[PDB]
């Protein structure tokens, strides 16, 4: 719930937009995912969005299917995404940690005991990909009740009932995917929603500026990441030195 | 939403938001078509004069021999296509041209709802492109053959597994973007709002015919409807009509597989637990950490991972009894109506008629009146049952 | 005997004189049995709650677009079985019945008779031997195991050329001595008297649903009503209650083959000459030396030799007209059915198809209301159809 | 028509019955059958019952079938037939030849036609194995016109109107094949049948015996001669060898 409100007062001090990577975790390996999250956060990155591996991806395809299968390899249980949250947490303790989900792997042991675990291990938000506003009143609840923040999407087919209902629901961020940009953007504002991200086809960093400029508090960065880690899975130095020049360029792009 | 999303507490629309406008374009469509009398009449006419409705319901006069048992078969065998897939494939078509749509995409595992997507596509002429995965096309090129001679597309998954799972998946994906000019023909009664509703209302003719045809050749309603379920549709066609008929037992039969203690079985809602997958919340095929795993069965056509929500819910009331059926108690039941009836029925209507076998044989002084559905004709399956035997 | 054994000229009982009184135990038999109310209702009752009769009359909406031509399809591809033979071998076996028979022999090539046959008996509880030849059982083992599913021997025919003349002859050496207890279940509307009589009128309930639909649909008879001829069961069961029907053309379809030019055809009735062979006097594939030869046809189903005498005798004194059409011819309107219609046609009513295609194609501003009689499903021919696509 | 009165003539003076081979015209090659039908003659033989090859045996199964076969590949072709039976004819100016065919090979190239080359080449009878005396009129009359006897089989079920047929129709011989055979010879007798001559199973010199005896004008020893054709066929000298004795033996016990 917090770390999100402080990151935007200080973005907003400094007129800078978030830049947020995605990257699913434990690809390409357990270690090697961790060391990719340190270079992410040390290259610039303002918040992380974490993906869990399920059975299989919806609201994400191709590129993110790939990276869950190598994940799936690795050996990452349940058990061993808490694990590693739990440690990228003891050394970033400001971070904003966000979390994308689906909902089967919330539910299987309990709704309120997955965000209970989420809290004790210091996640700020979770993203259910399947559970449309619609079915979510029990997530929500849940989540509020552990101060997790429920991130919710906003999809170019939104309309106004739908935004009434993601301004009212959501915390942390909106996460922004007929209808203008910018009049989406005014309408979330009207509303009072939570700052929007914009997470669609975010790519180069002239697509970072652009984002800012028309009022979204700052971007997300999807299978770009992953891109970079499948390019270079067996050259593992270079894979990160890639990884530092993009994030900051993508962070540098921010400025304005 | 117009209708109810559950069926008690199994149900609902676990879908992407982008997906949710689609689904509520559908269930006003449907709600729509099911008020306008010319849309019913369109559709009973292709049922009769192109499908092959009211299909027959033989007594079997052989099989029952020295026991109390009286049993009826509703021959869905003999229906266009030889299974009841058809049914519903022609209603969501008509469906998908009142709505304007001019495409339909469909998902499949053996080709069945395959070959019934294609052909009702070419019949009303809109284009059809087919998901299936990988694994399943190099198991089932004759459907394959089938699909493209009828004029559809048909995309190989390779998502992971390439089974059907895989297959529902894309194919979701594909009508996230094509909603406005695309239908999506999903197979069987599960998935999201309304279709669980939908299918079955496009296949409760199945019931309704049954509830006729016994009263007229028996002067009473049958003891028990014996029907299989791999997502349910058939067996919630069969069941639907009698639902308040509190006299008729409804037993559905899921596939024991190798033995349900063996774990080689597709057997969801009696040994799965609940989660949310496929836009559902019902029973299903998971590991202990929420990973959604295959179904197995002798036939391929019983290898959906879940079970269709009203089914979990009768259960759960106690309106309905599910049991399961192993791969051998379906192949001797195979066996048997052919040597007995001359009529091959398809390995996943064996299912249901071993189970109505079975009562009779352990039982057999007890009269009692039966009805299967035969849902499909064996044709297919020779070749299975060949190296089996 | 107590029915005319001719067709004109063209019939006639050319046996040895041992089966004799066999051929007229059946005659008497049959002629009792149609004067007997309770046959007809055992025997309409087994045709509706069994066989799935009446079949449909299915107004083609797609392949006559641009045309002024009207096509109706007579749905005998969704008989059980999936073909018009199971109509005449419930009728043969309740007459075996009747005359208190207890085994069945019959012949075959391709097995769908063999396989008719199979079914009948196992309903009925007559035990069955089937002749099929050697080459037709390396070629037509889905079909052969499936004929034992049912419970029937196959016998494989060696003689000389081990094709369907071999199997004929053969079955009617059993016949020779089994009499008293078998009866010969003979697969077309040819052969002695009384066989082409009796195998048309267990067909005849084709032609007679077809004029009550037509009249229903369309208020008026059709123009032309066209099936294909291999041995004449189908083409004389729909043609037979159009016969006095001046009005109405009857077009039969013989398989043109390679082409009639090259000698690699089936087409006796038009391309033959007549001779004496399988008890009848009948046109038919002979070398100038009197030797019988095999027909050729893309169908297997097509590849008898000769034509039933009745067929014969209409073209004669010009009341029906018989053409043919190429394996090619064949193939396009199967792929054209499938494609406009999604309907699998049997390559053997392909011919058919093909004929009314050409009718229509040649004069698109022809107004005319035609029926083709779809005699069974393509799904056996996919595996064939696919090697040549 | 004739040489068949003068044989019964001949016999009936020496209290003998008739003995007849089968053999099929031109198995296993023209040369050949041509030796074996002198050896046949040679041996004792009283009468000459000779088949064509036809599309396939019904009358006859499974030792014919294969017979027609090797007279096939024999390049057995009707001009061949009559071109054998005149030469046979020439060599042997007295003893009966009868044919036994099939409809088609007779309507071929006209009823009359078959009757007319039949008499110009010296045969004396045709039996045509599937016209039954319903269906023989046109196949009667033509034989008759042209001085051939019509031979036509007398069945184990026959009944009395077909005896009275066979009795009225046929010439030369009956070929005899419910009732016993006291009985249905005693009842051709009363009818005035042409001498029946039993055809079944006709294997040892203890059957020909029984037959005469039984009042059986003689004995057709069918299959058995192509037996031994069969057995030797690569052994020719001998299969002429056992041919003679067999033809020896079997004549021996119709003088009884
Ligand atoms: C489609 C099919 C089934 C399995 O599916 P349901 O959706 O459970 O009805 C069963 N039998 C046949 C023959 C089928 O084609
Ligand atoms: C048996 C068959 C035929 C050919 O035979 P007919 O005796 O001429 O009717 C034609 N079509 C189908 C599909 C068949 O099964
Ligand atoms: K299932
Ligand atoms: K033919």
């Amino acid at each position: 719930m917090e770390r999100y409100e402080n990151l935007f007062a200080q973005l907003n001090d400094r007129r800078e937009g978030a830049f947020v990577p995605f990257v699913t975790l434990g690809d390409p390996g357990i270690e090697q995912s961790l060391k990719i999250i340190d270079t992410l956060i040390d290259a610039g990155a303002d918040a992380l969005e974490l993906g869990v591996p399920f059975s299989d991806p919806l609201a994400d395809g191709p590129t993110i299917q790939n990276a869950n299968l190598r994940a799936f390899a690795a050996g990452v249980t349940p058990a061993q995404c808490f694990e590693m949250l739990a440690l990228i947490r003891e050394k970033h303790p400001t971070i904003p940690i966000g979390l994308l989900m689906y909902a089967n792997l919330v539910f299987n042991n309990g709704i309120d005991a997955f965000y209970a675990r989420c809290e004790q291990v210091g996640v700020d938000s979770v993203l259910v990909a399947d559970v449309p506003v619609e079915e979510s009143a029990p997530f929500r609840q849940a989540a509020l009740r552990h101060n997790i923040a429920p991130i919710f999407i906003c999809p170019p087919n939104a309309d106004d009932d739908l935004l009434r209902q993601v301004a009212s629901y959501g915390r942390g961020y909106t996460y922004l995917l007929a209808l203008p940009l910018h009049h989406l953007i005014e309408k979330l504002k009207e509303y009072h929603a939570a700052p929007a991200l914009q997470g669609f086809g975010i790519s180069s960093p002239e697509q970072v500026s652009a984002a800012v400029r028309a009022g979204a508090a700052g971007a997300i960065s999807g299978s770009a990441i992953v891109k970079i880690i499948e390019k270079n899975l067996a050259s593992p130095k270079q894979m990160l030195a890639e990884l530092r020049s993009f994030v900051s360029a993508m962070k540098a792009a921010s400025r304005a | 939403t117009l209708l109810n999303p559950y069926f008690g507490e199994f149900g609902g629309m676990y879908v992407p938001q982008i997906l949710m406008p689609a689904l509520n374009q559908l269930e006003e469509a449907f709600v729509r078509a099911q008020k306008d009398p010319e849309f019913q009449a369109q559709f009973a006419d292709l049922l009769k004069n192109y499908a092959g409705r009211p299909t027959a319901l033989t007594k079997c006069q052989n099989i029952t021999a020295g026991t109390r048992t009286t049993l009826y078969l509703k021959r869905e065998d003999l229906l266009h296509g030889g299974a009841h897939k058809t049914n519903q494939v022609l209603g969501q078509a008509l469906l998908a041209k009142r709505m304007g749509k001019s495409e339909i995409i469909a998902e499949t595992g053996a080709g069945q709802h395959g070959v019934a997507s294609a052909l009702a596509s070419a019949l009303l002429g809109l284009k059809c492109r087919i998901y299936m995965g990988a694994k399943d096309v190099e198991r089932q090129s004759p459907n394959v053959f089938r699909m493209r001679l009828m004029g559809a597309e048909v995309i190989p998954v390779h998502s992971g597994s390439a089974t059907l799972k895989d297959a529902c998946n894309e194919a979701l994906r594909d009508w996230s973007g094509s909603y406005e000019t695309a239908h999506y023909m999903l197979g069987t009664a599960a998935g999201p709002h309304p279709y669980p509703t939908i299918v079955r209302e496009f296949q409760r003719m199945i019931g309704e015919e049954t509830k006729a045809q016994i009263l007229d050749k028996e002067g009473r309603l049958p003891d028990a409807v014996i029907a299989c379920v791999g997502g349910g549709s058939n067996a919630i066609g069969m069941f639907a009509d009698f639902i308040n008929d509190t006299s008729v037992g409804l037993i559905g039969v899921e596939p024991g597989g190798h033995g349900i203690e063996t774990g080689e079985h597709g057997a969801p809602l009696k040994h799965g637990r609940v989660g949310i997958y496929f836009g559902m919340k019902a029973p299903m095929m998971q590991t202990a950490d929420g990973q959604i795993e295959e179904s197995y069965s002798i036939s391929a056509g019983l290898d959906f991972p879940s079970v269709g929500p009203q089914h979990a819910y009768l259960n759960s009331i106690g309106r309905a009894d599910y049991v399961s059926i192993t791969d051998d108690e379906a192949l001797e039941a195979f066996k048997t109506l052919c040597r007995h009836e001359g009529i091959i029925p398809a390995l996943e209507s064996s299912h249901a008629l071993a189970h109505a076998l079975k009562m009779m044989r352990e039982q057999p002084e007890k009269e009692q009146l039966l009805v299967v559905n035969l849902s499909g004709r064996g044709d297919k399956d020779i070749f299975t049952v060949h190296d089996i035997l």
